[PDB]
């Protein structure tokens, strides 16, 4: 049973790998943001099952299709 | 049949107005001024309604002084070019004339 | 043993241009020891090479003045946008690779270093020298003559200029028939011309000012309109110029200076690859994230999907030569 | 042997006109879809006047 | 606007031929002829009428004088009507 | 060789098309 | 209706005077019922040629800004004399904005192909 509602996070990490960039600091900033916004007895499985939403993470430098599709 | 016509005439219709829909949500994606207008506006709207409580005062003339107070402080965040278009094009080789 | 391009292509002209006959492939591999194998038999078999091989033939005019100017016409109405040239990268896409005729170049080259190494170890290492220099001086002499098509083999066989037959100044809008870049300026990126087009519009006017008529400008009746009311809306706000043609300072469109530096770095690391444009962009991406990025980044994505693909190709060729080459032929002939 | 035949013309005529039917709305759903073409040729100041017969009788 | 022309390792009256060109072409002796006496709406009429009606003419004449000077000059002889269901095919 | 000349007559046969492309005409030359 | 404006200020304008004059359009456009869609700046531009601005003095280059606003025809006329009055501006233009060729969605690779 998916989830109705998807949530696509898109970065750049590739391109600066021993730069963490902005990219990775943002990613930081949603990796320790979402646990303690969604309550549950990049993401732990648990923590992705738990999550409303479905929770996909994509590399418009790496994925050159899914980059032209977004 | 012109029944049926008009049932085909309600989808051309349709499809040429879900375009425009389309090109104002370009517009609106492009239109960051208006969209942090919008988001000020609601904070100042949630510390007015915060002040009811804190101090039961009249949220509406609250959210009047507020919000004339933010229409006096916008374009305090204009966006920073200060930039020489003639010397940026000198450095990326495009322009020699340099008098 | 200097190869070819130790040798002699660190020279200017001879270094400019230095297309690719075989795959690189790192060292440890099934290629590479093939090619070790391949190297040092062919070298071998140079030793015991004969004379007739090395036959060479005199060089005459190709093609005459008046072919060649139809050759060039038939080639710029094959690719009206675009400057016709010798695009030996693309090659590829003309010629099979099986029936590439460069092979015979890299092993005359080879051959070419190879002589020249023994010659140094028999004579003595001046004489080399001065046989060096004296091949890269006849390389540089015949640089320009191998293309049929430029003047410069005109120049080294001394043909004369071809004398065109006249032809009306005044002709039919049918007929009429623009360079490849007022073609490009006209079409703009298939969106109407517009003020903010300032990088265009020196095209239009003359070096007097004035706008140029349509049947200078080669543009469709809309179109002229159009550019019309673009200059006189630039001259009204004072950003293009009323009695000349703009100053090359002014040839900024009407935009985001950073947008455009973006733009302007993007084309780079695509036509030729500025590492320093890859790296300014890099920079860019994170110190201004309200620019548009998506080419560089797509291109980007392109270039790291190739590799993962290649690396996948030559893991299955390892293992053993699968059907993706065989593929391309088969596959592709049956679509 | 009538009644037959009328039935095999009545299913062909059904066919038919369904293809018809389909053709034809998709050519004006085609139409529809593209954007008013802009004739870009040449104008008609020529065609303005007309030479009719001269004189009376005309 | 104003020709400039830079007189370098060339002669002035060949600078100055150059501009008189430039003027030619661009028209300016009829402008100020033009403008320094006042021309009535039905002359202007009248006269671009005529200029409308020349000029291809002119333009014509000048490609058939063109034509005519290239071929006395390469001795070039009179064409024959392309006869169809030639072989034009090489005699070897 | 005689085999050998049979031998790269037959790798010359069961080669490639030549031009890469699926066209519909075969171009003569107009060099020289 | 939407609109695009674009102002060339001179060197003597500062942000105080440019923030003074965005207030003063964005006033306009709420009494015309509209709303302020964008601003953006362009940076400094040589201009093709000296700008002779009377009573002002003599320029060669200015800074160009770029504001796009939906209101009601009626306030364009307002809007273009209250600029033409404003003295550090240079030059205005008040245009109606295209569907495809305009600073909001045609911002990019106006010059590059590729």
């Amino acid at each position: 049973e998916s989830k109705p509602v998807t949530v696509v996070y898109a970065h750049a990490s590739s391109m600066e790998t021993t730069r963490p960039a902005s990219s990775a600091s943002l990613s930081r900033f949603l990796s320790n943001l979402l646990p303690r916004l969604f309550l549950f007895p990049f993401l732990s499985p648990s923590q992705r099952q738990s999550l409303p939403f479905n929770f996909v993470t994509v590399d418009v430098a790496a994925e050159p299709r899914l980059g032209a599709f977004l | 049949e012109k029944k049926v016509t008009q049932s085909l005439q309600t989808a051309r219709v349709s499809r040429r107005k879900v375009a425009h829909v389309l090109w104002l949500k370009k517009l609106q994606d492009s239109s960051d001024f208006l969209q942090e207008q919008e988001e000020a506006a609601r904070g100042v709207a949630a510390l007015a309604r915060a002040r009811a409580k804190e101090t039961g005062e009249e949220e509406e003339e609250l959210l009047a002084t507020e919000m004339a107070k933010l229409k006096e402080n916008a374009f305090v965040n204009l966006p920073s070019r200060n930039v020489s278009v003639p010397d940026l094009l000198a450095q990326l080789g495009l322009n020699d004339e340099k008098v | 043993s200097p190869s070819f391009e130790q040798q002699f292509l660190n020279d200017k002209l001879l270094g400019q241009n230095t297309l690719q006959f075989t795959k690189v492939s790192e060292k440890g591999t099934a290629d590479a020891l093939f090619a070790e194998c391949l190297e040092s038999i062919r070298h071998r078999r140079f030793k015991l090479d004969p004379d007739v091989d090395n036959r060479s033939s005199e060089a005459v005019e190709k093609l005459t003045q008046e072919e060649r100017a139809i050759a060039e016409k038939i080639f710029q109405r094959v690719d009206p946008e675009r400057k016709i040239a010798p695009r030996l990268e693309s090659r590829g896409c003309y010629i099979d690779p099986l029936w590439d005729p460069f092979k015979r170049v890299e092993e005359l080259q080879q051959q070419v270093a190879q002589d020249l190494t023994e010659y140094a170890k028999l004579v003595g290492a001046a004489e080399a020298r001065r046989q060096r220099l004296l091949v890269r001086a006849s390389l540089r002499r015949q640089y320009r003559m191998h293309d049929p098509l430029s003047e410069g083999h005109r120049r080294f066989f001394g043909a004369q200029r071809a004398d065109p037959f006249p032809t009306p100044h005044r002709v039919h809008e049918r007929f009429w028939d623009p360079s490849p870049d007022v073609r490009v300026a006209l079409k703009n990126n298939n969106v109407p011309i517009s003020w903010r087009d300032l990088h265009i519009l020196h095209h239009f006017v003359g070096e007097n000012g004035l706008i140029l008529p349509r049947r200078t400008t080669h543009a469709s009746r809309y179109q002229q309109r159009c550019i019309f009311k673009a200059i006189c809306m630039a001259r009204r706000m004072a950003l293009f110029p009323y009695d000349w043609k703009p100053t090359q300072g002014e040839l900024m469109p009407v935009m985001d200076p950073l947008q455009y530096l973006v733009d302007e770095l993007t084309s780079r690391y695509k036509a030729t690859g500025d590492l320093r444009a890859d790296a300014m962009l890099c920079v860019m991406l994170s110190k201004y994230p309200k620019l548009n990025y998506f080419r560089y980044l797509q291109y980007k994505a392109q270039t790291q999907k190739s590799e993962v693909e290649a690396m996948q190709q030559q893991e299955e060729e390892d293992r053993g030569d699968f059907s993706r080459l065989l593929r391309k032929y088969k596959r592709a002939t049956t679509d | 042997l009538c009644e037959l035949e009328q039935k095999k013309r009545t299913e062909r005529a059904i066919q038919h006109s369904q293809d018809l039917w389909k053709k034809r709305t998709a050519a004006k759903d085609a139409h529809s879809e593209k954007t008013p073409e802009l004739y870009d040729g040449p104008f008609w100041l020529k065609f303005w006047r007309r030479k009719k017969r001269p004189g009376a009788r005309g | 606007m104003s020709c400039h022309r830079h007189v370098f390792r060339a002669a002035p009256a060949a600078v100055f031929a150059s501009v008189q060109r430039w003027g030619r072409r661009n028209n300016v002796h009829k402008l100020t002829l033009l403008v320094q006496t006042y021309e009535k709406p039905c002359v202007k009429r009248t006269r671009i009428a005529e200029e409308k009606a020349y000029y291809p003419r002119w333009f014509y004449l000048r490609y058939a004088t063109e034509v005519i000077r290239y071929s006395l000059k390469h001795h070039l002889r009179l064409g024959q009507a392309l006869d169809p269901n030639d072989d034009q095919r090489l005699d070897a | 060789x005689x085999x050998x000349x049979x031998x790269x007559x037959x790798x010359x046969x069961x080669x490639x098309x030549x031009x890469x492309x699926x066209x519909x005409x075969x171009x003569x030359x107009w060099x020289x | 209706v939407f609109y695009e404006t674009f102002v060339l200020f001179s060197k003597r304008v500062q942000r105080a005077d440019i923030r003074q004059l965005l207030k003063q359009q964005e006033a306009l456009i709420t009494k015309h019922h509209g709303s302020m869609l964008a601003v953006r700046d362009l940076g400094w531009r040589k201009t093709a040629f000296r700008v002779i601005k009377p009573r002002q003095g003599i320029f060669w280059f200015g800074r160009l800004f770029y504001f796009s606003f939906g209101a009601n025809p009626a306030a364009i006329t307002e809007m273009s004399q209250s600029l033409q009055s404003t003295n550090g501006v240079l030059r205005h233009a008040t245009v109606r904005m295209k569907k495809r060729h305009n600073l909001m969605t045609y911002n990019h690779h106006i010059h590059a192909r590729d």
